């Protein structure tokens, strides 16, 4: 397994044409602030292709 | 279920570049973080550096900003640790734990530690010397440097209720470790590493 | 029930919130396959198991 | 967010009591960040509560915890004998983690009194120059002491106080220790080798003093 691709899972809103976003802040799921931590309701924004 | 399986102890000398292995098995390899600590003896923790797998980048502390050099590799599941120019006080247990993949996080596994020695002269044995008081009485071992000495009194005859002193760092600069037992009076020294199955008697 | 008798419970013709169930801090694992963790109440099904 | 002192340091608690372990917080810590452990006598240490409010999946409900922003606890009810251990804190609400110093628990156990015995150097020694002289202190509940050699006219200490280290026993008693090392000829070259010891809640006594 390969793991040198990455892609971004989740985003709070959509793209913009020609747009480089290279972030890597904690997704701020549901309605718990994260505040920087991990676990539950707070998911990492790249994941591997594997 | 995240065991984080260790290397074994590790005699070095002032001045090296040591390399410990982290066997991180159970889950995945790149969804987690991890972190290196070391326990300094009677002194707390104290966190060194962090890496992440899947970003492939390094946060090393202020007192570790270029010395230490912490990699993992992601085809056998196993971090590793590298530091420059250890000096005399680095003779601490350092741990591996798996950290989440954020900012701010915390230790929830860890692992068996590595009590790598740096600080070291030589390799030389221990002296029995049977020190009879004025049955209670003892076998006095110094000036050993590796010290795993084990103090089995008559291979377990006199073991009930023997008190196995904590060897201590002599002046010298080898430890030193000392077994009084009271009531056959063989104490049995175990030297694994240089094979030093000596025996002495000692008399009340 | 135990792992060889599981019985499931049908449930239609409701309004149901799932919403104390994912922002609760409370269950262990909430790995849902398929659909978002989020989102989900905008999804109008016919008849959901359990 | 960069330093953490527990309070307490150490506590003889009873089996079965509750105990509280401080851990001030010192530049206001934002989110209540922090996290607690338990590291047992020559192990890796447990992940114990998360938050300082919330317990992880298997601790057991005696272990909670209080505290803002300048001032966490630990509520620990009905301390059982596997719970004396060493128990940490670890904030992560700043960028560097850092810990603290430990706060170990020990077992409430009723006061006892040592026994000093004096070992005069052996026949090799006197002849190689490695003489010791060991007065071992045994069955004491009080840690506290401090032992004092009279190796010569006065309390002279020297190097007899290496400091041999122990560790809690079944039985809740400690065993101190500590030898000599001088020359083969100044140990006969010197007044007599008494070894006392300040006791709490004992005196000092001269016991085994070997003349020469």
């Amino acid at each position: 397994g390969n793991y040198n691709y990455l892609y971004r899972l989740f985003r709070k809103s959509n793209l913009k044409p020609f747009e480089r976003d290279i972030s890597t802040e904690i997704y701020q799921a549901g309605s718990t602030p994260c505040n920087g931590v991990e676990g539950f309701n707070c998911y990492f924004p790249l994941q591997s292709y594997g | 279920q995240v065991q984080l399986v260790q290397s074994g102890a590790e005699v070095k000398r002032p001045g090296s570049s040591v390399k410990v292995s982290c066997k991180a098995s159970g889950d995945t390899f790149i969804n987690y973080a991890f972190s290196w600590v070391r326990q300094a003896p009677g002194q707390g923790l104290e966190w060194m550096g962090r890496i992440i797998p899947i970003l492939d980048i390094a946060h090393y502390a202020q007192k570790f900003q270029g010395r230490l050099t912490i990699t993992a590799d992601k085809s056998t599941d196993t971090a590793y640790m590298e530091l420059t120019s250890l000096k005399s006080d680095d003779t601490a247990v350092y741990f591996c734990a798996r950290v989440f993949r954020g900012s701010q996080y915390w230790f929830d596994p860890w692992g068996q530690g590595t009590l790598v020695t740096v600080s070291s002269a030589s390799t030389k044995g221990p002296s029995v010397f049977p020190l009879a008081p004025s049955a209670a009485l003892g076998c006095l071992v110094k000036d050993y440097f590796p010290e795993p000495v084990t103090v089995s009194w008559n291979s377990g005859a006199l073991t009930s209720g023997v008190h196995t002193f904590p060897a201590v760092l002599q002046s010298s600069g080898l430890y030193s470790l000392s077994s009084v037992v009271t009531v056959t009076y063989i104490c049995n020294v175990n030297h694994k590493p240089s094979n030093t199955k000596v025996d002495k008697r000692v008399e009340p | 029930a135990s792992v060889y008798a599981w019985n499931r419970k049908r449930i239609s013709n409701c309004v149901a919130d799932y919403s104390v169930l994912y922002n609760s801090a409370s269950f262990s694992t909430f790995k849902c396959y398929g659909v978002s963790p989020t989102k989900l109440n905008d999804l109008c099904f016919t008849n959901v198991y359990a | 967010e960069i330093v953490l002192t527990q309070s307490p340091g150490t506590l003889s608690l009873s089996p079965g009591e509750r105990a509280t372990l401080s851990c001030r917080a010192s530049q206001s810590i934002n989110n209540r960040h922090l996290a607690w452990y338990q590291q047992k006598r020559g192990q890796a240490p447990r992940f114990l509560i998360y938050g300082a409010a919330s317990r992880a999946t298997g601790i057991p409900d005696r272990f909670s915890g209080s505290g803002s922003g300048t001032d966490f606890t630990l509520t620990i009810s009905r301390l059982e004998p596997e719970d004396f251990a060493v128990y940490y804190c670890q904030q992560y609400g700043s960028s560097p983690p850092t810990f603290g110093q430990g706060t170990k628990v020990e077992i409430k156990r009723t006061v006892a009194a040592p026994s000093v015995f004096i070992f005069p150097p052996s026949d090799e020694q006197l002849k190689s120059g490695t003489a010791s002289v060991v007065c071992l202190l045994n069955n004491f509940y009080p840690r506290e002491a401090k032992v004092q050699w009279k190796v010569d006219n006065a309390l002279q200490s020297g190097n007899s106080q290496e400091s041999v280290t122990e560790q809690d026993s079944k039985d809740s008693t400690y065993s101190l220790s500590s030898t000599l090392t001088l020359s083969k000829a100044d140990y006969e070259k010197h007044k007599v080798y008494a070894c006392e010891v300040t006791h709490q809640g004992l005196s000092s006594p001269v016991t085994k003093s070997f003349n020469r």
